[PDB]
This record gives structure tokens, C-alpha cells and sequence, in this order.
């Protein structure tokens, strides 16, 4: 698995690959690892599929539950803390192999500077979290390839669409070096999924735009 | 036994009669909730779930406990099964059960009257449902409107003459406020279950926008 | 006590006397449930198990608790043993027990009256069973029909004079609606049958166009 | 305190008085149970254990609870010890205990009157035992017959005048049906069963339908 | 409080007076229990422990519960310590504590009167002991005889005018049956048992049937 | 131990051996492993003796218990279910050596066809059960010898008498190849036990008839 | 064991073999592994026999329980979630050898396009599930043989009868290469079981049809 | 330890040796292992002494507890069941070394035939029991020597005293071949203990009769 997230002027973008494995065998090609969990928040998870999907589903319910109970949504710090508490709660099972780590990307409606309101948070298996001040982050078995790729590409990130390109290219590199991360499948028409979040909220990036970016990267490397 | 019950019934009924009134009615875009409420931050109309809304009349702490319990019930069910499995009829039923239990076994009956309303999911054609649950667990299915709180028969009859199906938002809004007088943004709480929202149908109409909608032609 | 139980009894009886009426009667194809119900979506008649049906009169929240409790009982017993082992007599017996406990120990007695009905399994020859359980857990086994709620005496007399066994579905519904009158279009009736000709699950509602087709 | 028990006693006494009557009497082949019962399928007479039977009058849900508890008690005791160690005296004793606590501690007293009966084991010569347990837990050992529910005095007197211990099933059944008539009637309105001491293991057997008709007339 | 206690007292007393009578008296061989008991199989007299016997008057289900609690107490104490450590006065004291608690805290007081009796160990010279425990936990130490249940005053006085210490079994039985008559009685209407000091360990023995009648003439 | 059961036209038959062992030592010669648990069902158990007899006793109690409570006996499927639940509840204890597996044989009074109403159900240590449609089944340390013998003899089963002999001969073969299954002891006069079940109920087969069958098989092999 | 499921235009098909083993020994030939659990859904389970049948039974009861309690059946997503929660609840026991994995096949009456209303959901030992968007799936010890056969044969699936034939042929291949999967027994007349589910509901395929498809496959491979 | 029990016409006899050991060391010479547990039954126990004596004492309490609570003694099947339950109840502790097995000898007053009313029942650490229908049984570290001896001497048992003599001889043979079983000590005057049970109940055999029989055996084996 690889999930990537990065900040751009005015928002944040998150993308994830589509491969699922059982050992060496490919058991899924269309898997969805990036969810809009809230009007301003997306979570991508790497790890055991069952635990990953339970994390996303229960997280989204918890946020809206709070919103409907109290008439106001959680502050971004509160969202971070509830995710951290959930992960920490899974530590016992994770030590027995049911391990899943999330990556959180959001837009803080209350941030002072709308251009810096992008937020990226990484988590470890004990619930420790880091707000990434350097603009990008990744999680999963290809995360280091994606992080080292974005290290070199991030200077090209000037808007949401260039951020989207860099995200897809970093996933391409991860897939190139990690057999557990799946690249673009041009035979079946399957590409990474992406969510983009700006002041207007979180929206799913259409497949066709990711397809064009993927094909441009491919042909550019031939 | 018999007198305990009639004394409880009259305490609750008098409590509801002293409270400010709430009307909910179906219009072309879903369901409209209009409540007499001078407060600024204490609300009597709330979202329960994606397409399900709540309005209440009576003692605040009591119907707010019922509101939170309903939200807990809905989120719990949607998590256990699926979101699309949570329905307005379900919540109306749980409220009926809960208010029956409260009415017979707690120290004091709840002086509340509730409305649970449901609109269609996006892209579906399903007539809205309105449910009225009273202080004793009595439950009623309604098709056009629900009136709760205060002196009901003036408002209910005012709506009985003035109501028409599939009215526009502005028309329904002024029909509702008219029946309520039988009032402005600093004195009303207004919200809608908008069947044309893709996911969460509940929307408040507040402040500049609400006065706009009140005045516009 | 004597007058504690006397007013618990009177509170229940007058509650049921104020409620709309329900009829269940056996006919040639099984059992027919016909209830006065203005509601679009709140049901007084329900499936309990494969060949077992339920109908109720009185306060909705209370007999809905009883309906769910019976479904919980039946499904648990079928899981524990076998589906076949769940019987109507069984549910009727549990309702007698439960309403008895409710009647003596609850803060307020349930203002409810229940009917549990059973038809044959598919392809088997067994006369239908109707059981009526009242607010104190009294249980009676009835051979032809059951009346619950409201002013029952007139309806019972109407059925005593118009009922014939092995009637057709339309004849039975006619008679049922008549007796209910003695106390009604599509918009005011809830109708369902336990259909002995159905292979596994007998319960089936008759709604809308299909319903008015039969009046 | 005294008044509460007085009212519990009168509630239960009137409940049982409103109920239909039941007779249990000993005959040559064991013990016979006959109850006025319109119901096809709801039972006032039941097996408790191999050689031990049950009959009850009053409110159905209540004496059915007691019946289920007696079945639970016997099956547990037979399992813990041996089947032989389960006696009618034991079950009657537990019913006295149980109805006593019910009579004092439950929200409403149970409107029931019970009979526990026992016959000899196969090949043993022991006369039947009949025990009556009433709504307050009072227990009595009766030698010939027990009457419960409704207006008991007419039925009891008919039984005093007409009773024979060594009667056949047919004669005992008609003596019983007669006495029951005396206090206010065939297949469709009666429930009949016996503890048959000639059966090798489980003594309880119902008499239903055609067989019962053959026993009522000729 | 005085309301409650007076009512409990007389409920219990009236209960015991309407019941059939029991006498226990000391005689040459130990302690003799004679009870008016029509039943073939239900018992008012019981073994408690090696040298300790039990008799009761009143409601059968209640004094049977107490009988079982006593058998339990004795068997537990003998197991924990030794059989020789279980005594008549211990059982009497626990019956006092138990009936006192029952009398004040149970829903209805027990309508029972109990007698706990003890004889010497085999080959030992000790006076028999008789303890009488009443419905409220009052406990009495009596030297010659104990009367319980029904109209006890005729029977007590007959014993007073007829009792002699160490009478023989036959004589003691006659005195007992006579005093019972004062308050027609043969084998079929009596339950008889003895605490027989001459038995090597378990002293309790019933006297039934041929043997009891042989004693009776 | 070996227990066999087979269907014959109009009923079912079950037979079991009499041996009890503690390691290599023969600790019992007259033991009984086949119990009539109901008017229409017999159960035979293999395994730890204490557990085996506890199974038969409590199962028979459970069936009768249900019957007296509800006024009607359990359907045969319900009987299977309660035996399975019992076996499953013992799994924890079975994994540390208190293992016992039953074989259930019955006559289903509710089956449409009276001639094929015999039923044979086998069980595993976790409560999994199989209704045997091939006419015979066995359990215990010699069960595979007995099954392989019945595989060849089953075509001779035409009535209760041929079925009983085939059953006893299958136990003879199992005893022949497994030292934990006892064969007929003609010195002491101890023979397998058998129960036969038809529309008239379950009855113990008398010892003399099994003795005849055994002596006939022995002689038939000399 | 092998269970296969595949989508065809207008419905879904699920089929399973009939073999039961204890190590290498065959302990059953007539075993059923595919159950109609709901009017529009079937589940087939692979694994420990006791747990597999427990899942099938309790799952069907849970679906009917909700339907009778609330007056309407669960959405297909709800059905998925409950099967998943049950599987996840068995995880502890599965780690000690009482493991069972289900495969869910259903027809969603609420889907927009009835021709694509078939649904196939696969599960892992922790409750993770995947809705299979490539038309077929398998579970059990022969699942990879059966899956790889369907990869080559799936394009021949145009209706229910062709779908059923591909299902039976994939099970044939699984039996060819997996000894824990049983092939058609033409001596005893025991063949795989199948359920077909379309808008009119779920029905058991008669043994007779499966026999005919089996004989056709066998003849196609002999000459 | 060795405990023997054998049936004779009209009754049963049970006898046990008197040795107590801690490993190879003799820690007791006068110990008692055969207890009269009720008017018609004796129990002899082998194993850890603490557990053995606790078994005998608590069992006897349970039999009389039942008798006094219900007015009548347990049937022999009931006595057997209660001992089996107690034994099973000790299974965990026995697994950690507090192991004790009883041998039960009784006279069933309800049996049809008074001459065959003797009963001998053996138990295993899990509570499994066997009613021994060949007339004799033994428990303890010398049980197999005593059993094999009784196999050869049992045809001599015709009344109570011949049975007592055979029993004492079986304990003698066990002591001969088992160092944890003590033989007759003629220096200290310590002999096995015996209980005999017939229609008149269970009685302790006086020490003198066992001494006489013991010396007869010794004298016979020396010449
Ligand atoms: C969707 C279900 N499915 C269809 C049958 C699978 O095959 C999923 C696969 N389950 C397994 O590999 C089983 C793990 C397990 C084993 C024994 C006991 C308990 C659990 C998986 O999680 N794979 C992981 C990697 C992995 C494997 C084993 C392990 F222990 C830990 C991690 C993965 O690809 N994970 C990537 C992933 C991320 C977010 C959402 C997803 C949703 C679906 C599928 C994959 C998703
Ligand atoms: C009946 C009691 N008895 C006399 C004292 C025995 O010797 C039985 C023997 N117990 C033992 O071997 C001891 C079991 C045990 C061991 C360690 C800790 C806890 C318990 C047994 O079960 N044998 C089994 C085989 C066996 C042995 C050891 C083991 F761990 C598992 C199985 C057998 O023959 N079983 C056959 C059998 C089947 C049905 C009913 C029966 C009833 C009685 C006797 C046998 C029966
Ligand atoms: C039907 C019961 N039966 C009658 C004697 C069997 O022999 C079945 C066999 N039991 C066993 O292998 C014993 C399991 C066990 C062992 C020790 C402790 C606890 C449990 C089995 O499950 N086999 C599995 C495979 C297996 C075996 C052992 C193991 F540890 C894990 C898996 C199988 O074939 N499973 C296939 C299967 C799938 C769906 C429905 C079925 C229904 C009936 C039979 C089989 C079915
Ligand atoms: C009477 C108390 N006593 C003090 C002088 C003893 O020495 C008895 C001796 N206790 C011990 O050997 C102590 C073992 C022990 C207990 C708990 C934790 C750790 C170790 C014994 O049981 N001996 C057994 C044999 C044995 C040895 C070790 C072992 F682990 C288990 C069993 C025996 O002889 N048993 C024979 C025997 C049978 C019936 C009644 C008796 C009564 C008294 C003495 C013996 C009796």
C-alpha cells in the first residue's frame, strides 16, 4: 500500500493506490483506501483491510455524531485527538497482526491564513501523531519511495492540480519500487483514487483526470 | 393507579400547553420545520440522520435528552448495519417506546411533544413522512403537517385551511408562520429537510438568509 | 391489593375498549387478519415465524414491545432447536407468561390484547389455530375467529351469525369487514393472511390495488 | 401486615373459585386426571417425572410457570442423584415452599391450586399418593381423590358417595365426569390423562379423541 | 413500628394456634417426640444431628425450610470442626437468630414454633436438653417437656399432673398421648419418634406401624 | 471402542463393543457404550468414559426435558442440534484429553417415507455433524475397519435381522484389527450391545440373539 | 473445498463441491456448502465444518430477524456488514483452528441497473470484505485453480445457463488439481450444488441440470 | 497403597493396608484407608492422603445430609453418582498432584436377590465409574498384584469369612510385590483393616480375626 498527502496553496490533496495482497498473491485491484470522512477531512489507511475500513467508517461516524450532538463540528485538533485515541485503542490487536495506520489530511476552516489552512497528520501504531510542517507525507509499504520522490518534486507544487500530479507521480514511483503498491493499470482502466480539499470542502477527484496525469507520466518516462 | 396516571397526564399536558409552538409541514422540496424560539443558541429543531429530522415542544432539558438519545440510536444503527437502513419510522418507534417508559416509570413525566420527519434519498421519489409522538408514547402518522406545543387547535386549523401540497419553500414558510400567529428571525427557528441535497438533507435557515426568505416574493 | 389489582384491571380494560378493533378468522386458505388502521406505516399485524402470525389491539408502543419480544423468542428457539419446533401454542404461552408478569409487576399494565395464529406447514393437513391473550395473561384457544379491541361484543355476534368455515378469501374478508362495521376502505384497513399454500413463509400482506380488488 | 395477607388470601381464593374444576383420583391401574378444559392444546395436566404427574386449577400462566419449575426441579434432581430418588413427596414439598414464597413476596399472589400424584414403579405394590398444594403453600396428603377449582363441595360429595379405589379406568372416568357435572360434557370439553402403573418406565399417558369417546360411552 | 410488630406477632400466634399440637418430653431412654399428624408421608419431627432432634408446629413449608437450614448448619459445623462439637444449644441459638431475623425482616413472619432436643452420647451420663424457640426468636430452656402448637394450655397442664422423670417408653408415650387428647388418637393420627440415648451414634429413630401400636396397648 | 449404525428397510440398528482400556491394560469387559436416549433415538459414544457417559445421560435428560415442557418431542433436526451444541460446548475440555464423540441413530416419525425414515448422524469434536445418506457409519478407534467391512456387506441388508448381523460382523472385524475394540468373549459370555429402532420405537436387542449372530460369524470364519 | 460465484447479465450464480475431509481421509461425499440465506442471497463457506454451518444458519436467522422486526430487509450493504461482523467475531477461535471463510452472492433489488444487480463479496478471517467488480470469485483450497479457470472462461458468460456451466466447469478444474475438492461422482450420482439468483429471487439448481453440465464437461475433455 | 474389595454370597468385603510413604521413606505404619461411609457402604481410597481422607469424610457427610434432608437414603445409583461427581470435581488438583481414587463397596437393600446385593464400583481421576461384575477389584500401587492374586483365589469365596481370608491374602501378595503397600507387621501387631457389609449393615472386622488369618497365610507360605 501507499497513501500520499501534500499541501498546496489553498488546500491539500491525498491519493492512494488500488492493490490488495495476501502474501505475494494479488487479491484485489480496485480497492479504495482514501475516504472523505468529513466535509473538510479525508483519511487514508494502510494495513489490514478489515482494520483499515473499520477505522475509516467509525471515524466518520464519530465526527458527525459529535457535530449533530453539539451543533458544531470538532476543531481540527479534536479530530486529530479522536483518531489518535482510536488507533491507540487498536494497539493490542495490532501487536497480534491486525495493524493499520492512518494518514489524515484536512482543511482547517478556522486557520488564520486560508493559504496555509492545509493540514497533514501522520500516526504511529500507538496513537502518536505528527502534524507535518514540511508539506507532504506518506504511509504504507511504499511510503519511503513516495516520500523520497515528493522530496524532489514538491517544489513544482503551486496549485491543486500540480499537487495532484505530484501525488500521482509519487504513487507511480512507489509502485515502481514496491510490489505491494499497484501502479496504473492501463489494460483495465484502474488508477489511484484522490481527494482534494480546499475552502469549499472535500471532493473526489474524477477518474479521467487521474488517468490523463498517469498517462502523461508514463509516456514521459518512455 | 388510575389517579396517578391521570395526574401524570394532566401535568404533562399542562406543561406542553404552556410552551411555545412548533409546526412541521411537507412542501415540494422536502419537510419544513418552523418553531417559535427567541433563544439564540438553544435549539428545538435538530438533525437526526442523513434524511431524518427532529423537532420538539416543551421542556428543554427533557426533549434535548430525547434528541441526544435519538442521535445515538441512529448513529448506532447505521454503524451496525448501514446508513441507508436508518429510517424515520424506526426513530419514531423508538421515541414512542422511550416516552411510554418515561411516562409510566420515571419520577416525573416528560413535558414534551416530538416530531420525527423523513424525506426521500437523493434521486428517489418517495413522499415525505411526518410522525408525531406525544408525552405518553402515542404515535401518529401524518401526511401534511404536525403541530405541537401551546394552543394547538388554532394553529392546526389555520394550517388546515391554508395548506396545499407541494408548496414552494417561501409559500410554505409564510403559511407556517401565519398559522403560528393564529415574528421574525430574532424570534423564529427555521430549518429544512431538503430532498435535493445529495447526502445530508438538514439545513438551517438563519439570519440574513432567513429574513431574505421571509420577505421575498 | 384487591383494589390495586381492580384498578390495574380497569385501566387496562378501558384502554382496550377505547382502541380500534382487530379480527382474525380462519378460512379455507389459512388465517386472515383484518384490522382498522388509518396509518400508512405503523403495523398492527406482523409475521412471527414461518407459519405463525401476530395481531394486536391497544396501545401501539406496548404491543410493539410484545411483537418484538415474540420475534426474539421465536427466532432464538428456532436457532437453538429447529424451525419446526417453534409453534403457535408456544408463542401464545410465552405471551400469557409475559403479559401476566407485566400485569402484576410493571408500573402501568399494558393496555393490549393479542392474537397468535398458526397455519399448517406446506402440504400438511392441520386445522388452523387461533389464540387470544388478554392484558392479564388470560389465554383462550378459539376455533373459528378472534376479536380484539374496541367494542367486541357486536363484532363477535356478527361473526357468530355470518361465519362459515372453509370460506373463500373474498367471502372471509367481506364477513370480517362487516363484523368490524358492527362496532372502511383501503385507506383505513390493514389486511394480511397466513397462506397455507405458500411453501415456507406464510405471512403475506394484501395492500393497495390488490386489496381493493377483493371488496 | 395482617390485612395484606388477608387480601392476598381472598384474591387467590376468588381466582380459584372462578376457575373450572379438576379431579384426580386413584384407581386400580394408577391415578386418573380429569379436567374441564375446552382447549384443544392448552394443558392443565402434565407429566412431571417417570411416575409423577401434575394437575392444576386457576390462572393458566401461573400454574404453567409452576409446572415448568417442577419439571426443572425433577430433571435436575434425577440428574444429580438418580432417577429413582425423585419422589412425588419431594415435588409436592418444593411446591409448598415455592407457593409459600410466592404468596408472601410476589407482587400478586398466584391464583392456583395444585395436585402432585405418584404411582408405584413397575412391579412394585404401593398405593398411589396424592398431594394437594394451595395458593399459600399449604400441603395436604389425601388418600383417595383431590378436587381443585371452581365449586369444590358438590364435586367432593359426589366423590365421597360414588368412589371406588379399585375401579377400572372406564368406571373411574365416569365417576369423575359425573362428579364434575355435579358442580355446575364429553370429548370436546375434557382433558384426560393417567399415571398408568403398568407402563414399564414413563407412566403418563393422555387419552384423546376417539379413545376417550370410547371410554365415556358405549 | 409498634403497628408492624404487634401485627406480626399476632399473625404468627394465630397461625400457630390454628395448627395441630406437638409434645416432646424427656424419658428414661432419651427424648420422646409425639405429634398430632394425620399425614402418611409429611413430617413434623426430624433428625438434626447424631444426638440432636427437631420438632415443629405451624405452617409446614416454613418449619420445613427451618428444618433444612438446621440440617445444613449442623452438617457444615461438624465438617468444619468435628461432629462432637455440634451441640443442641448451638442449633437452638442459630434458630433463635434466624427466627428473629425472619420475624422482623421477612415479608410475612413465620408461623412456626420449634423444639430442638439433645440426649447423652452413647455410654455417657448427661441430662437430656430441650429448647423451645418461638416465632420471634425467643428461646426457652425446659427440663422435662415442651408443648407446641394449637391450644397448648390443656396439654401443658395434663403433663404437669402426669409427668414423672425417667418414665419408661411405654409410660411416657401414654402420658403424651393423653395430654394431646386433652387439647381417638391412634397410630394413623400420630407421628412418633425418639432420641434414643442407647444408640451408638445416630439416636433418632421413628416408631411406626406394628411397633407403635404394640407400644400403644 | 467401535460403534456402528446402519439403516435397514423400516428401521435403523446400532451396536457397540464392551471393552474399556487404560493404556494397554484392559480395565473393563462388560461396559456399555450404546444408550437408548429417547423413544426413537439411540446414542453411542467413543472416547473418555466419564465424558461419554455424561453425554448420554445428559442428552437423554435434555430430550425428555423438552418433551415434558412443550408437550411434544423435538423434531429430529432439533435432536441433532442439541447433541451438536453439547459436543461443541465440550471442545475446550476435549482439547486437553476429555474427548468424546457420539454417533446418533434414530427413526424419524415425521418423515414422509416410512421405509427410509432411519437416520444416522456422525459428529466431530467441534460439533460438526453429517446425516449419513450412504446407509452406515461408525465411530471409535476401529470405525474405519468397521466401515470398510460394512462397505462390502451392506448389499446383504434386507430386513432387521440381516442388518443386525451385518452390524455385529462389522464390530467383529473392528475388534479383529484394533486391540482397543473387544470382540465377542465366548469364555465369559459377553457380547456387543445393540439397539434397534423402527416405527414401534427403540428396543434393546436381547443378548441371546447377538450371541447367536456372533457364534455364527466366528464359525463362519473357521 | 471450493466455492465459486460469478455474475451474469441479470443475476448471479454460486456453486460448491460436496467433499468433506479429515486430513487425507474422505469423511463426506454429500456435504452441502452453499445455502440460500435470504430471498435474494446465498452464502457458501469454506473451512471447519461446524463453524461453516454455524455461520450459514445464524446469518440466515439474523437476516430474517431484522426483516421481521423492522418490516423491511436489510440493504445489501447491511447484509455485508453483518456477515463481516460475524466473521470478525470468530477471529479468536479461527486462530485456534476453527476457521471458516464465507463468500456472499446476492441480487440487489435496489440497484439502479437490474442487469448489473448481481453482487459478489469475498471475506477474510478478520472480516475484511471486497465487492468483486470483475465478475467472479472463489474461496477454499481450490480457489486459485477455480479462479484461474474462470479467468479464461468468463467471456463465455452471457446468460444464466452459460454462467452455470462456467461455474460447474471451474469447480471441475478445482477438483482436478485439488484433492480436498470433490469432482462429480458419476457412480453415486452426487454433483456440486448451485444456487442461481435473479430478480425473481434465489432458487436451488436441480441436481439433474448439474449432472448434465458435468457430463458435458467430461465428454468435452475426453474427445 | 492397596485396597481390595470382593463380593461373597450375601455380602461384600473391603480391606486395606496400613502403610504411608513419602517417596521411599515410610512415614506411617498404622494408617487407615477403608472407611464405613454409611450403614450400607464402605469407601477405600488410594492416593494423596489429604485428599483421600477428605474424600471419605465429605462423602459420608453427603450421604447422611441427603438422608436427613429427604427422609430416605439415596439409591445406590445415586451414591455412585455423587462419588463420581466429587472425584471429577477434584480433577484440576489431581492434575497438579493431589490425586486420589476411591473404590466403593456397598450392599443394595433394594436389590431383588439378597445374595447378589453386594456392589463394587471403581473410579478414574475424571469420575468414570465401573460396576465390577466379576466379583473383585482393587486400587492402589499394588492393585494389579492383588487383582491377579484374587483371580486365582476367588473360586474359594463361599461365605463372609472365606472372602475375608482371600482379601487378606490378596493384600499380602500386593505387599510382597509392592514396596508402598505394607504387609502384616507381626513385631508391632499391625494388620490390614477390613469392613464387611451384609443385610445387617456394615461392620468393622475386629483386629483379632485379621491377625489370625494373616498368621495362617504366613505359616502357609513358609512351610
Ligand atoms: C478485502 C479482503 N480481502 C479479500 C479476501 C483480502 O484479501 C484482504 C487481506 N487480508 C489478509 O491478508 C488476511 C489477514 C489476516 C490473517 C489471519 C487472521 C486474520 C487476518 C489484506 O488485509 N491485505 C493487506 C496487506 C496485509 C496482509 C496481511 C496482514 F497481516 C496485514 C496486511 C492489504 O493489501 N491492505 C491494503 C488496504 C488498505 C485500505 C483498505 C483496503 C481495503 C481492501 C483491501 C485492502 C486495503
Ligand atoms: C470406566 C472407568 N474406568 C475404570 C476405573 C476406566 O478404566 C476408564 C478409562 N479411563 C482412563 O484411562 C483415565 C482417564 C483420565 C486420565 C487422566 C486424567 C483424567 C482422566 C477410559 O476412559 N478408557 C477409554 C479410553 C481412553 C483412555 C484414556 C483416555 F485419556 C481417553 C480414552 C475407553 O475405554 N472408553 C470406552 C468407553 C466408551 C463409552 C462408555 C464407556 C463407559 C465405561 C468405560 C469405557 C467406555
Ligand atoms: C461434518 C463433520 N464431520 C463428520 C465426522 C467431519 O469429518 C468434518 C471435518 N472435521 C474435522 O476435521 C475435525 C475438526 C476438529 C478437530 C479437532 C478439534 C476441533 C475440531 C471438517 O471440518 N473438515 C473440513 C476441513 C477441515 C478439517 C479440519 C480442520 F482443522 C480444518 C478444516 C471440511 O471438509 N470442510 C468443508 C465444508 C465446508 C462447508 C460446509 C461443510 C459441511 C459439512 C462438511 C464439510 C463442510
Ligand atoms: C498422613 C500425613 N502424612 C504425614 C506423616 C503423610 O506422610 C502422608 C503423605 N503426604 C505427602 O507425601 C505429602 C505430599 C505433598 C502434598 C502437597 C504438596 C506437595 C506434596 C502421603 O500422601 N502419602 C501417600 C503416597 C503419596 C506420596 C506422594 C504423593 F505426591 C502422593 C501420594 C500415601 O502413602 N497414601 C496412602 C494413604 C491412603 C489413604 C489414607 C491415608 C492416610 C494417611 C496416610 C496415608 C494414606
Amino acid at each position: 500500500t501507499t497513501i500520499v498527502a501534500l499541501k498546496y496553496p489553498g488546500g491539500v490533496v491525498m491519493a492512494g493506490d488500488r492493490r490488495s495482497t495476501q502474501g505475494n498473491m494479488i487479491s484485489g485491484r480496485d480497492v479504495r483506501k482514501v475516504y472523505i470522512t468529513d466535509d473538510y477531512t479525508a483519511t487514508g489507511i494502510a494495513g489490514t483491510a478489515a482494520v483499515a475500513v473499520e477505522f475509516a467508517r467509525l471515524y466518520a461516524v464519530e465526527l458527525e455524531h459529535y457535530e449533530k450532538l453539539e451543533g458544531v463540528p470538532l476543531t481540527f485538533a479534536g479530530k486529530i485527538n479522536r483518531l489518535a485515541i482510536m488507533v491507540r485503542g487498536n494497539l493490542a490487536a495490532a501487536m497480534q497482526g491486525l495493524l493499520a495506520l492512518p494518514l489524515l489530511a484536512g482543511y482547517d476552516i478556522h486557520a488564520s491564513d486560508p493559504q496555509s489552512a492545509g493540514r497533514i497528520v501522520s500516526f504511529d501504531a500507538a496513537g502518536g501523531w505528527n502534524i507535518e510542517e514540511e508539506g507532504y507525507q506518506a504511509v504504507g509499504s511504499g511510503s519511503l519511495f513516495a516520500k523520497s520522490s515528493m522530496k524532489k518534486l514538491y517544489s513544482q507544487v503551486t496549485d491543486g492540480d500540480s499537487g495532484l500530479r505530484v501525488a500521482v507521480e509519487a504513487l507511480y514511483d512507489a509502485a515502481d519500487d514496491d510490489s505491494a503498491t499497484g501502479g496504473p493499470d492501463l489494460v483495465r482502466g484502474i488508477f489511484p483514487t484522490a481527494v482534494i480539499i480546499d475552502a469549499d470542502g472535500a471532493v473526489d477527484v474524477p477518474e479521467s483526470r487521474i488517468a490523463e496525469l498517469a498517462r502523461a507520466i508514463i509516456e514521459s518516462r518512455s | 393507579m388510575e389517579q396517578a396516571m391521570r395526574e401524570r397526564s394532566e401535568l404533562a399536558r399542562k406543561g406542553i400547553a404552556r410552551a411555545k409552538s412548533v409546526v412541521a409541514l411537507a412542501y415540494a422540496g422536502g419537510v419544513l420545520f418552523v418553531a417559535e424560539n427567541p433563544s439564540r443558541s438553544l435549539q428545538k429543531i435538530s438533525e437526526l440522520y442523513d434524511r431524518v429530522g427532529f423537532a420538539a415542544a416543551g421542556k428543554f432539558n427533557e426533549f434535548d435528552n430525547l434528541r441526544r438519545g435519538g442521535i445515538q440510536f441512529a448513529d448506532t444503527r447505521g454503524y451496525a448495519y448501514d446508513r441507508r437502513d436508518v429510517t424515520g419510522r424506526q426513530l419514531a418507534n423508538v421515541y414512542a417506546q422511550t416516552l411510554g417508559t418515561i411516562f409510566t416509570e420515571q419520577a416525573k413525566p416528560y413535558e414534551v411533544e416530538l416530531c420525527v420527519a423523513e424525506v426521500a434519498h437523493y434521486g428517489e421519489t418517495k413522499r415525505p413522512e411526518l410522525y408525531r409522538i406525544t408525552y405518553d408514547g402515542s404515535i401518529a402518522d401524518e401526511p401534511h403537517f404536525v403541530v405541537m406545543g401551546g394552543t394547538t387547535e388554532p394553529i392546526a386549523n389555520a394550517l388546515k385551511e391554508s395548506y396545499a401540497e407541494n408548496a414552494s419553500l417561501t409559500d410554505a414558510l409564510r403559511i407556517a408562520v401565519a398559522a403560528l400567529r393564529a415574528l421574525g428571525v430574532a424570534s423564529l427557528e427555521v430549518a429544512v429537510l431538503d430532498a435535493n441535497r445529495p447526502r445530508r438533507a438538514f439545513r438551517r435557515i438563519t439570519g440574513s438568509a432567513l429574513q431574505a426568505l421571509l420577505v421575498d416574493q
